[PDB]
């Protein structure tokens, strides 16, 4: 409810990210990449960020996690938690708040880098008359511009499919 | 953030709801496996075909008569080649 | 027949009747009588923003027109 | 022949045919791409005054410079 | 496993290895490793056993950590000074996730412990490709990012991957994981020179390229696992011990033979520095590694094991394969010793 | 039937698409109406958003005067780049020490309006 | 005042739903010989809002005590996705003007198929989880063929925007520049909404979201390519046209509930691989090449 | 290193064009027909030297025209030019295709008297 | 230093870590790996938009249909693995051994 | 090796997503656009070293440009200095909307 909303999305992220670091069951770590992704997506289409963001969210989460949790299910399913996993989320939740503490309380954090401590509603734009909607313009290359790029990609996807039949008893 | 406000009342609304409703009563196929990466191959492929209509106007618009014909002619043949070669039937 | 069936559909389109014009409603009331400006791009939103800077009661609806020059 | 095996795959391959084939002969692929050249998104930037150019008009009324007129005349 | 879906991925490792020289742009350099991962998986498997199964899953989780260890380096090259460009990097942090990263991609000492294990449950032709193609292509990337390395980095792994291929290796009795070692071996004698000249690096790769697919075609000709189907070979026929000999013999280095122009040439443009200490404890690693190919020879051709019979009956029938080019690639990796101001054919 | 229906379904098929034809093309005249509005109109706005930020850079630099006169060093209106040349603001230069209201508009305006 | 536009947007989809079951209901009673049932209530209205509070007051048989998170999180989400989505739904002003929606559309239909996961796998390892892993399968291979379809028809668009579409949609339907496009993308509405002929609790709200679901893409039918012309100063107009053409499809929709057999499945994945893929593809390239034909490429602004 | 010179509110203040954006957008072609031949001078001065406080001067003069034409449109003919702009007004995103016969008013008011 | 870089990086080391260390399963780590394959599309599209660099925005899309065809093949090597065995466990690849 | 046939074919497939200051598609510039042009024409024909020892400056400035470090770090040290006289007790500001 103020303005920090980039930094608390960020927050909520590394949450996530650590809720599935902690090697649960696998369908309860495809729970928290779908919950990382959906507060990721948000993070990207705060920086605006409007079409590519949303994009992804149709593929990384409209074409991935499903065929994830199934290939999860089909396989094993292993019924019983452990104590091992939940020692290894609070150390993940005690780096997560030690890092925002001594990016609250203090100047800079160091790993090996400076970063200032505030949430970044700065650095960015100065409100510039685009009147094309920049990142919609980039994609709306590849085209005619994009002429390996693409041959290339699509050439890699077809080896991707004869891979898969070969694997999978070709033919 | 505003559709965030959207989604945050639809969500308690149905948390509340679904809340009321539980705290008052008062082996493997490789058949079934393919189906799952065919559609994670096509729908990648959808994703690089997908900003065709933000392209549609260019400087060169045979460029990109070309490039999209040669997706999805790839994509044609790739779906050809697994009917060829036998793959997904049961 | 079907005589008495379309009070059962005739509702259930005024139930699909009623949210449009609720909001259609709103959008004429919350704006002064004015259709919602949208914003697609930044040159739209950055026309709005010094539109309701040269209001003075910081809204955009009141827009205050071609009596401000003299 | 093939039209009673598989037909639906045939008239596929029909319309693609001619939709690889027809974006060649036509009457009209010149006329888009004029169309979507001369459409000016950035602004058309004014430059220094004279090297005697007998073009560059220094009206927008002026009609000595490259215009479209084709969008009125069908 | 068509003919026309092998001409495809042949063709297709060719294009990610072309793709990796070629470009002047990361985004292609990624994708030249990631072909050539996603091509070269079905090159393993043309069996069916698990052993070729288990094999590709080791080799795929390290490969991939590896591609995803570049992207993140790359990602830190554009979060500093921001363009696409194959050159000078501007972090110290992202050229050392980087030479982490080709140092899995291609195999150091901490990170060698897929390259055994994945030559073990594989057949030859997958492992001769595997080890020309994926040692040559990253290090031409190394070759362009060359003037921006940590000096510790490459030559800690270059020292450590000698040291560790050369003691590992005393004690495998298979041949493929002998193979292996030399490779680790012979990776960190490309990259202990790195920085100092890489046209020795280049040549040094031509070399072990030439003298792997001698190696390999000598295994092809007879199907051996083990050194008692080579003691097998030297009853069928006489020609293959006295070509493992001279090939054995090369791959250890002495100076009438041509693998000796690697070492020397290697000595010779790294003490044109001040680094003394370091190539003779280079070179101490590299008589060690000499051993297991010197039991390997009293195996074959030195010696002569018993020979089970049906030898008699092998006899009839000749070795009737085709050799991919047996014949040239042995007299130019093995007589070439004169030709060292062919060192100059590079630049 | 099968041949008319073909033939009835084609006809309509050519029908809706003379029709989208023509719609679009003056449709891509009233779209280049709206390009001469922008190109036309785009001057005054420049002048008026080059006042606005000359504007609160001369205020922000009075206001850094007063509130920096207890530290050692700190020239009142340094620049952080070597090069002499007018580089853009980055809104922390223009929109710093405002407290919320009118940052959260002009920031994040946009991006969560519409 | 914007919370109480999400309220006039949300208490009506309710009513919506139970209203749709009185009606589909009784137009299968009014197809099939049942001139009924209307005893219950006057023209039966009070029997669906009973009904309603009959599958909220049910003695529970309680076997439900299993995998509380995720029992917890499948009907929260279908119910969420299919509450929360008719805000980019242009009916006459939309909820939110989202530059693009019709993506969004999409990607909340994969994220129905992720509820419709979780509630398989809290079924609890049964031959019903097979059979959910199937209708998982068949759920997922048509949002490849709906999508693809969508791009073509919003093609003519030019952006995504679906003011554009409402722009476009004016001098004729979209339903004459592809006929067999909409033909297609009609049956792959039929299979995503998971009804015949393609084919534990709370079961009331699973139902919940299946027939919003359905009411979602009749409605986003009846935007893509059907409509009336909309005018400013005026919308009421819009919002009779668009109600009476989305009820009229959704009528014909039951129509076809009622008179076809199930498929098997087999037949099913044959049916959508092996004839609406390449079709669609043609379809695809030949809406691709036809602006370059007809000097008619849709303005992006 | 060297710090920056920025001009003081002494200079930054002309009357501004204190008119909205529906009126300025609706006045666009004639705006660009009478005017906006000495703004080239400004856009030209902003494209070459990329530095404002510099061409603000040219930017006094733009303005100074464009209250010139708007008082010229306010004393001339006519009135309906403000049932022009509210009309134009309340049609969402402004098309310029919906009230187009007050456009044809406009037009044969400006050609009578101007 | 745009202090959302911070966590997003530390959100990259917390998935390298999830990828390294696993016990007992594949399926976990391969969906660590995507987690670290998010980071890095996350990462470079905040870079690629705060820095108006519009012509390389297609690092984002590719970088994720390329490593998204990494995860499919992964996904079909476990299948393979628990097609040779009952289960996919890291343990009983024992065989092979070093 | 770094082979260059895409020099010799004469075929543009890598120079254009590579770096800034290119043709976009749209003709738009970049956010740190004639910092890099500045520094590419320092250090265009110059061997890479003295292009370190020569062409730094021009660099630290397009550094501080992309990531704008020490202006952030100026603006910190602003507000923390704000913080510390508002909390001592020195006029409670009316720089926001007034003087
Ligand atoms: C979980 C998050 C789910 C987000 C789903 C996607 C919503 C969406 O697409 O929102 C778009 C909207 C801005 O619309 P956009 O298309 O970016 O147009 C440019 C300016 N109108 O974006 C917004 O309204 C703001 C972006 C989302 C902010 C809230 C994130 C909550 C988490």
């Amino acid at each position: 409810m103020m303005t920090y909303i980039v930094f608390i999305l960020s927050i909520i992220f590394v949450m996530g990210f650590v809720g599935f670091s902690s090697k649960p069951s696998p369908i309860y770590g495809g729970l928290g990449l779908i919950v990382s992704g959906g507060v990721g997506c948000g993070i990207v289409l705060n920086f605006g960020g409007s079409f590519l963001g949303l994009m992804v969210f149709l593929i990384y989460l409209g074409g991935m996690m499903v065929v994830f949790g199934y290939t999860t299910a089909m396989a094993t399913e292993q019924y019983p938690s452990n104590k091992v996993v939940l020692g290894t989320f609070i150390t993940g939740l005690l780096m997560e708040f030690l890092m925002v503490y001594y990016v609250l309380k203090d100047k800079e954090v160091e790993i090996v880098f400076k970063f200032n401590g505030m949430g970044d509603w700065v650095i960015y734009d100065t409100g510039d008359s685009g009147f094309f909607s920049e990142e919609a313009m980039g994609i709306a290359a590849l085209y005619s511009y994009g002429t390996w790029l693409v041959i290339v990609t699509g050439w890699s996807l077809l080896i991707g499919v004869v891979v898969i039949m070969e694997i999978t008893r070709g033919n | 953030m505003n559709l965030m406000i959207t989604l945050l009342t639809n969500f308690t609304l149905a948390t509340l709801l679904v809340t009321i409703a539980f705290w008052l009563p008062q082996p493997f196929s490789m058949k079934f496996f393919l189906v799952a990466i065919t559609f994670l191959l096509f729908d990648l492929e959808i994703a690089l075909l997908l900003p065709l209509p933000w392209a549609s106007q260019t400087t060169n618009l045979n460029t990109m008569l070309t490039m999209a014909l040669l997706l999805i002619f790839l994509l044609a043949v790739s779906l050809a080649y697994e009917w060829t070669q036998k793959g997904l039937e049961w | 027949m079907w005589f008495e069936v379309l009070p059962g559909i005739a509702v259930m389109g005024v139930c699909l009747f009623i949210p449009g014009m609720a909001t259609a409603r709103i959008h004429r009331f919350s704006n002064g009588g004015r259709e919602k400006r949208v914003a697609h791009y930044s040159y739209q939103w950055y026309l709005m923003e010094r539109d309701r800077r040269v209001s003075g009661v910081n809204r955009y609806y009141v827009s205050k027109g071609l009596e401000n020059i003299d | 022949n093939v039209w009673a095996k598989e037909p639906v795959l045939v008239a596929s391959f029909a319309i693609a045919g001619l939709a690889v084939i027809l974006p060649t002969l036509s009457p009209y692929t010149k006329y888009s791409l004029m169309i979507n050249r001369a459409t000016p998104y950035n602004y058309p930037v004014p430059l220094r005054d004279d090297g005697n150019m007998p073009d560059v008009p220094s009206h927008p009324q002026d009609p000595q410079g490259p215009s479209l007129e084709w969008l009125k005349r069908l | 496993m068509n003919p026309i879906i092998l001409i495809i991925i042949l063709m297709t490792v060719m294009l990610g290895t072309i793709i990796v020289m070629i470009s002047t742009h990361w985004l292609l350099i990624w994708i030249g490793f990631e072909m050539n991962m996603l091509a070269i998986i079905p090159i393993m498997m043309k069996k069916h056993n698990p052993r070729a199964t288990e094999a590709s899953t080791k080799y795929f989780l390290t490969q991939s950590t590896a591609s995803m260890l570049l992207m993140m380096a790359i990602i830190i090259n554009l979060m500093f000074s921001g363009q696409w460009t194959v050159m000078k990097l501007f972090n110290p942090m992202a050229s050392m996730l980087m030479t982490m990263a080709l140092a899995m991609k291609l195999g150091m000492a901490p990170f060698h412990f897929w390259v055994p294990e994945v030559t073990q449950g594989i057949p030859l032709s997958s492992g001769l490709i595997l080890l020309t193609w994926q040692k040559l292509a990253p290090m031409s990337v190394l070759y362009q990012i060359l003037p921006s390395i940590n000096l510790d980095l490459i030559l800690t792994l270059s020292i450590l991957s000698i040291t560790i291929g050369g003691w590992g290796g005393l004690n495998q009795t298979q041949l493929r994981k002998i193979m292996a070692y030399s490779s680790i071996a012979h990776m960190g004698w490309m990259t202990a020179v790195l920085l100092y000249n890489p046209t020795m690096t280049l040549l040094n790769l031509i070399i072990y390229i030439i003298m792997t697919s001698t190696m390999f075609t000598l295994f092809m000709a007879n199907s051996t696992t083990t050194t008692l189907s080579l003691s097998h070979t030297w009853n069928k026929a006489p020609i293959m011990t006295i070509l493992v000999l001279i090939t054995l013999l090369s791959m250890g280095g002495l100076p009438p033979l041509s693998g000796f122009m690697p070492k020397w040439m290697i000595i010779q443009e790294m003490t044109k520095n001040d680094s003394i200490i370091l190539p003779t404890l280079m070179a101490i690693t590299a008589l060690l590694n000499l051993y297991f190919y010197m039991r390997l020879t009293y195996s074959t051709a030195l010696t002569m094991f018993p020979s089970t019979n049906n030898m008699k009956m092998k006899w009839q029938f000749p070795t009737t394969k085709r050799m991919t080019l047996l014949p040239t690639m042995t007299v130019l990796s093995t007589m070439l010793l004169p030709l060292t101001p062919i060192l100059s054919i590079l630049e | 039937s099968g041949y008319s229906m073909f033939a009835v379904g084609i006809g309509a098929l050519l029908f809706g698409y003379w029709s989208m034809m023509r719609w679009n093309r003056e449709r891509r005249r009233l779209q280049i109406e709206d390009f001469e509005a922008r190109i036309a109109l785009m001057p005054l706005l420049q002048a008026e958003k080059d006042r606005r930020v000359l504007q609160m850079l001369r205020e922000n630099l009075e206001e850094e005067a007063t509130i920096m006169k207890d530290v050692p060093g700190w020239k009142v209106g340094e620049s952080v780049f070597h090069t002499t040349r007018w580089v853009t603001p980055m809104m922390g230069e223009l929109y710093g020490l405002r407290t919320g209201e009118e940052i959260l508009s002009s920031t994040y305006g946009f991006i969560w309006y519409t | 005042m914007f919370m109480i536009n999400v309220l006039t947007l949300i208490i009506p989809i309710l009513l919506a739903v139970a209203f749709l079951t009185l009606v589909e209901r009784k137009v299968l009673g009014y197809m099939q010989f049942r001139k009924g049932p209307n005893v219950v209530g006057p023209y039966g209205l009070l029997q669906p809002i009973a009904d309603a509070i009959k599958l909220f007051i049910k003695e529970p048989l309680r076997p439900a005590t299993s995998s509380i998170s995720m029992f917890i999180l499948a009907p929260i989400l279908a119910l969420t996705l299919a509450l929360t989505m008719w805000i980019p739904l242009p009916m006459p002003y939309p909820l939110i003007n989202m530059n693009l929606g019709v993506l969004f559309m999409l990607a909340m239909s994969s994220l129905a198929v992720y509820s419709i996961l979780w509630s398989g796998w809290a079924s609890n390892s049964k031959y019903a989880l097979i059979g959910a892993l199937r209708a998982v399968a068949q759920t997922i291979s048509y949002e490849v063929t709906l999508a693809i379809i969508l791009l073509s028809v919003l093609l003519m668009n030019g952006s995504f925007t679906l003011s554009t579409l409402i722009i476009t949609q004016e001098q004729v339907w979209l339903i004459f520049p592809a006929w067999p496009l909409a033909m297609m993308w009609f049956i792959s509405t039929l299979a995503e909404t998971n009804r015949a002929p393609f084919d534990a609790g709370p079961f009331a709200l699973f139902f919940m979201a299946e027939y919003a679901n359905i009411i979602m893409m009749n409605i986003f039918t009846t935007t893509l390519f059907l409509g009336a012309f909309h005018n400013p100063y005026m919308p009421e107009l819009y919002t009779i046209n668009f109600t009476i053409k989305s009820l009229l499809l959704s009528i014909t929709f039951l129509w076809i509930r009622a008179s076809y057999p199930r498929f098997r499945y087999d037949q099913l994945m044959h049916l959508l691989w092996k004839n609406f893929l390449p079709l669609t593809l043609a379809l695809c390239m030949w809406h691709v090449s036809l602006p370059i034909l007809l000097s008619s490429i849709p303005p992006q602004t | 290193p060297g710090i920056v010179e920025l001009p003081s509110l002494e200079d930054l203040k002309v009357q501004e064009v204190k008119v909205s954006s529906s009126v300025l957008k609706a006045a666009a072609h004639h705006y660009g027909a009478q005017c906006d031949k000495p703004n080239k001078e400004f856009m030209l001065c902003r494209w070459e030297e990329k530095d404002p406080r510099r061409c603000l001067e040219e930017g006094k003069l733009v303005n100074q025209c464009a209250l010139e034409f708007f008082r010229q449109i306010k004393r001339h003919c006519a009135e309906p030019f403000t049932e022009y702009w509210t009309c134009i007004d309340y049609s969402g995103l402004q098309l310029f295709r919906r009230c187009r016969k007050e456009q044809a008013q406009f037009d044969k008011c400006v050609l009578d008297k101007l | 230093m745009s202090l959302v870089y911070m966590n997003i990086m530390m959100a990259f080391t917390v998935s390298l870590t999830g990828l390294l260390m696993y016990r007992s399963h594949l399926m976990s780590s391969l969906l660590c790996l995507e987690g670290m394959m998010l980071s890095l599309f996350i990462l470079a599209t905040l870079m690629i938009l705060n820095s108006h660099f519009t012509l390389a925005s297609m690092m984002p899309i590719i970088l994720l249909v390329f490593a998204a065809c990494e995860a499919a093949l992964g996904l079909s090597l476990l299948v393979m693995v628990s097609n040779t065995y009952g289960t996919d466990y890291v343990q009983n690849l024992n065989l092979l051994q070093c | 090796p770094f082979f260059d046939v895409q020099k010799k074919l004469g075929v543009d497939l890598d120079h254009w997503m590579t770096i800034q200051s290119a043709e976009q598609p749209h003709r738009i510039p970049a956010r740190c656009h004639a910092f890099e042009k500045e520094w590419i024409e320092c250090a265009h024909g110059i061997g890479s070293i003295r292009a370190e020892k020569e062409c730094k400056i021009e660099f630290e400035d397009f550094r501080e440009c992309l990531l704008r470090q020490k202006t952030m770090k100026r603006l910190n040290a602003i507000k923390r200095q704000r913080d510390k006289l508002i909390k001592e007790g020195k006029y409670t500001p009316p720089p926001h909307h007034s003087g």
